[PDB]
């Protein structure tokens, strides 16, 4: 697909079953979801923003569906105000900016 | 609502 | 061109005769820059995101060069973390997001 940028290109996410509305940002390194459960292992990071920092949960290899591609990677989980797609994930799903 | 998504791996 | 995400985005741009580098994101409404002096008049803003908000300052009408695009729109000047174009002037320059 081919999207336009006049509105927030927003994309529906799969991840445990949940569906969740997300950002696909190439301006994020990495992929942030909003405060949530996930299984096993995870370490504490803290990621910069345009307004300061926070403090996530780093989850490895969690497999997500984004528009109907089926990635697997690295999840921070915390306070961000929109689930957020990043570079990490885009470069999975050959998503590329075109101008 | 905020409008600018900006982020950084530490 | 088509541009990857295997690392930030960053593109040289200029304004008012001085070259700056400048992160293409599209999760970012609005497009911010460093502090600069500017011509002509300004409202001040509150701009949100991952850490909360900061204050800028808006500017209208602005011209800005983004890999050879002239286009001219609203800049916002204030304490980000680094230089951001915005959909605002994503969508000048003509960018789609494609996968």
């Amino acid at each position: 697909p081919q999207i336009t940028l006049w509105k927030r290109p927003l994309v529906t996410i799969r991840i445990g079953g949940q569906l969740k509305e997300a950002l696909l940002n190439t301006g994020a390194d990495d992929t942030v979801l909003e405060e949530m459960n996930l299984p096993g292992k995870w370490k504490p990071k803290m990621i910069g923003g345009v307004g300061g920092f926070i403090k996530v949960r780093q989850y490895d290899q969690i497999p997500i569906e984004i528009c109907g591609h089926k990635v697997i990677g690295t999840v921070l989980v915390g306070p961000t105000p929109v689930n957020i797609i990043g570079r990490n994930l885009l470069t999975q799903i050959g998503c590329t900016l075109n101008f | 609502r905020p409008g600018n998504f900006f982020q950084s791996r530490p």
